[PDB]
RNA sequence: UGGCCAUGGAAGUCGGAAUCCGCUAAGGAGUGUGUAACAACUCACCUGCCGAAUCAACUAGCCCUGAAAAUGGAUGGCGCU
């Protein structure tokens, strides 16, 4: 279900926020991170080693914790039998917190998306910073490699190496060695190699396409001879799969042997994707503006109330945003009040005094807001769109109009 | 309320409906209400404590400002106090399978549903009143284990008592 | 259907007859569905109001029944759009009932000016908007500060005068009725004697 | 701009029309069938697009 | 009568389970237009005029649409209603 894998997202970020706090001693904690394919004897070899090595660690606290973060991931790894599919990823450590309570702590797990990256680290922090790049980049591309010989059908995640489907052909000869028959075997060999680019074009309607609407965000050809050409400005390959492809690409070798490559060459156009996404999205924000209309609504005292009321269609965040939702409280007569704060009206204040009782006005603590809207956007009208400030008309909605807004689903007016 | 900003009296109503509980999409105020110095997050506040403890399945607000002072009424509707007297209360998140049991009786409840109407219908009194209301329910299935349809025809009660 | 409910409509209107002996022809005319209902709830405990057709030509099958004459003079007069309102109490009360409750109703553009129709001096209720609408046909109109003020107590349409409709939907912007009435009554019937509205 | 009833006239003769479905033919709007013998009187037909 | 499900808005109207009573002369818990949603408009029952047939769904004959080829062209030709 779509629901039930949000759900272990929204718990694996969770985690992972929970982890990046942790802090410890000296180099304690185990970051340590497995690829699909491995071989856990492998791993389980390279931590005895580890082990090995921190068994003449000058230190005393040092030394000792490790061994036993280490002593605790090797039996982690006993109660596996094979690496799973995603792979794995282990967290062993002996954190310090409050109460001065330095507790031990093992975190394994298969986490949600296949994951392409291997990590070893050792350091007072837990380094969740691969974990935090996959949970980002969602954008899946599609892959077809054309050859003469052979195609190839993957997918590709900003980390992740995917093989979806591939076959082979035994396509016909160059030439005809009669002077009649040379050029009915060659409307013969343009037939056989129409066939195979319709078949390929086919192929990739089954493979791409998730209910009548491509699930690759973007879409790859490669290959060589104008084979991959021919695909692209062709009848056969549907619109709606055609729409979205991107590169032509150029590349030496044939199936999986050249995926890589072509992956490498495309590295750079498959990047721009979400970059231009966010010119597209903002350049429309910006038209509302530009022309009277009234449906655009920006900063967080209006963007918000126009949410509460009469929705947005769209709700545009930046990345960073320092604003945060802190929850005002009072002694005694247990009065309350949420509001939304910038980092210099939230880290001291002396407004929160009841004024009216007369009491200070106690601020419990925040939950942020960017997170804030993530958690709830389905409440609210939806589509929760985070950009960049790298894009010109980006920057202008950062730096100018506070990198928070929304284009509304009808025309609204506002007054203070 | 005309030229600038004045209040000259002010007991001015509008009819908002649906109010179970605060509801974060809200559309309370806007529009009517900060203009008419009526705010937002309090009003909604105050719609949520007249519109409390029943009825948590759907609600009518007419909202009498006076000045800066709304005045909430549950005026009722036929269905929604049907729902009110069924088998309460399961109020929201499971629920979900959903509102519709439908077997909850109201013989003689009915009878202060028919008064409580604000006489309206152009009746010949609660004779033709009887007929309509146990007609109302989608839901109740009228009395233990009855359609409504036909047997409304033969009712023997209440035609001297509602007035 | 339309056997079963036709027969039902008969016994309804003889029903009618034997239980008041007096009755009240009134013209329909351009009337709404919420006047009807307006005039249900004034005359709710008295009077019951009908509205038929050529089964009202069928008061000759009630004089039929072993019975009634003087209904025969009733039959000439159920032309035009015609209702009735049969009730016991009395006549030249009853007309004026009807006279005193009636309806605004906007104009109709293009048919006959019952009164002399006048535009007060006063204020449109409008910002900068078209006075050419007003001043097309012949109306002192000055925008005083923002409304459109109409300068002068004139008379637009007289008795008798066909309505145009652009002065027609002027009026209708300023909400002035006058035109239209409710409902007419033409004659009556009681207990035998017949009456033209006197 | 333009006087609405002379608007309404010249409505009337370029745009409450029907259209065929077949052949394209403009009809007057009281239309079942079409005019067109190339058709076949076809009597699928649609009404004119309004602007919007 | 903001009917219920559906809140993302459907008080007749993206959809779907429903789907009856009152007033009734009579209007569907609604054909559509259109609306964020209404509104506003539009689509029975009955009259007023006029003055005998009217109208629906099938079906099969001829005719037509469907029906595009390369030298100029063939119901055998001329022609034929
Ligand atoms: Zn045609």
């Amino acid at each position: 279900s779509a629901a039930d894998r949000n759900v272990e997202i929204w718990k694996i970020k969770k985690l992972i926020k929970s982890l990046e706090a942790a802090r410890g001693n000296g180099t304690s904690m185990i970051s340590l991170i497995i690829p699909p394919k491995d071989q856990i004897s492998r791993v389980a070899k390279m931590l005895a080693d580890e082990f090995g090595t921190a068994s003449n660690i000058k230190s005393r606290v040092n030394r000792l914790s490790v061994l036993g973060a280490i002593t605790s991931v090797q039996q982690r790894l006993k109660l596996y039998n094979k690496v799973p599919p995603n792979g794995l990823v282990v967290y062993c450590g002996t954190i310090v917190t409050e109460e001065g309570k330095e507790k031990k702590v093992n975190i394994d797990f298969e986490p949600f998306k296949p994951i392409n990256t291997s990590l070893y680290l050792c350091d007072n922090k837990f380094h969740t910073e691969a974990l935090t790049a996959l949970l980002s980049d969602d954008s899946k591309f599609g892959f077809i490699v054309i050859d003469g010989s052979g195609a190839l059908f993957g997918t590709l995640q900003g980390n992740t190496r995917e093989v979806l489907h591939k076959f082979t052909v035994d396509l016909p000869k160059k030439h005809g060695r009669a002077a009649q028959s040379a050029l009915r075997f060659a409307r013969l060999r343009m037939e056989k190699r129409h066939n195979y680019v319709r078949k390929v074009a086919e192929t990739a309607v089954q493979l791409f396409i998730s209910g009548d609407k491509v699930n690759v965000a973007g879409l790859v050809l490669a290959g060589s001879a104008d084979f991959k050409t021919e695909l692209s400005q062709s009848d056969m390959f549907d619109q709606r799969l055609q729409s979205k492809v991107l590169k032509l690409v150029d590349i030496s070798y044939g199936g999986e042997n050249g995926f890589n490559q072509a992956i490498e060459l495309s590295t750079e156009v498959l990047s721009n994707v979400k970059f231009i996404q966010e010119k597209k999205l903002i350049g429309r924000y910006f038209d509302e503006i530009s022309q009277d209309t009234g449906k655009y609504c920006f900063g967080v005292e209006d963007t918000l109330k126009a949410l509460e009321m009469g929705a947005v269609e769209i709700l545009i965040v930046y990345e960073n945003l320092d604003i945060m939702r802190y929850v005002l409280h009072c002694q005694g007569t247990e009065e309350e009040k949420i509001l939304y704060l910038t980092p210099e009206q939230e880290k001291d204040k002396s407004h929160f005094t009841d004024k009216e009782t007369g009491q200070e006005h106690e601020l419990i603590e925040s939950m942020p807001l960017l997170e804030w809207f993530a958690n709830n956007y389905k409440k609210f009208g939806a589509t929760l769109e985070i950009v960049t400030d790298k894009s010109q008309e980006g920057s202008q909605f950062v730096k100018g109009f506070g990198g928070i807004g929304g284009i509304l689903r009808y025309r609204v007016d506002f007054q203070g | 309320m005309p030229p600038k900003f004045d209040p000259n009296e002010i007991k001015v109503v509008y009819l908002r409906c649906t109010g179970g509980e605060v509801g974060a999409t809200s559309a309370l105020a806007p529009k009517i209400g900060p203009l008419g110095l009526s705010p937002k997050k309090v009003g909604d506040d105050i719609a949520k404590a007249t519109g409390d403890w029943k009825g948590l399945r759907i609600t009518v607000k007419l909202t009498i400002q006076n000045r800066q002072a709304q005045i909430e009424v549950v005026p009722s509707a036929s269905a929604l106090i049907i729902k009110a007297l069924k088998e309460p209360p399961r109020d929201r998140k499971k629920q979900k399978n959903i509102k519709h049991s439908g077997n909850i009786t109201f013989d003689e409840i009915v009878n202060i549903a028919r008064q409580m109407r604000h006489r309206s219908l152009a009746r010949e009194l609660s004779g033709t009143i009887k007929e309509i209301l146990g007609t109302a329910q989608s839901v109740g299935c009228n009395v233990d284990g009855r359609h409504p349809h036909d047997i409304i025809d033969d009712i023997n009660s209440g035609a001297v008592e509602c007035p | 259907d339309r056997a079963t409910w036709k027969s039902n409509y008969f016994l309804k209107i003889i029903q009618l007859l034997d239980d008041y002996p007096k009755c009240f022809i009134v013209g329909a005319d351009n009337v709404g569905s919420k006047q009807m209902q307006q005039i249900r709830m004034s005359l709710r405990g008295k009077a019951v109001v009908l509205m038929g057709k050529n089964t009202m030509m069928r008061k000759a099958i009630r004089g039929h029944l072993e019975n009634n004459p003087a209904l025969e003079k009733l039959l000439p007069h159920i032309r035009g759009n015609v209702g009735f309102v049969f009730t016991k109490e009395d006549l030249t009360e009853i007309r004026d009932m009807l006279l005193a409750n009636k309806v605004p109703a906007a104009a109709r553009a293009g048919a006959i000016a019952p009164c002399e129709v006048t535009v007060p001096a006063q204020n449109t209720g409008l910002g900068p908007e078209k006075t050419s609408f007003f001043q097309a046909l012949g109306i002192t109109t000055k925008i005083s500060r923002g409304t459109i003020e109409i300068l002068s107590d004139v008379q637009l349409i007289k008795t008798g005068d066909k309505v145009g409709a652009s002065e027609a939907t002027l009026l209708n912007m300023l909400n002035i009725s006058p035109f239209s009435f409710g409902l007419i009554i033409q004659q009556v019937f009681d207990n035998g004697s017949i009456y033209n509205p006197e | 701009i333009i006087e609405p009833s002379l608007r309404q006239l010249a409505q009337k003769y370029n745009c409450d029309k029907m259209i065929c479905r077949k052949c394209y033919a403009r009809l007057h709007p009281r239309a079942v069938n079409c005019r067109k013998k190339k058709c076949g009187h076809t009597n699928n037909l649609r009404p004119k697009k309004k602007v919007k």
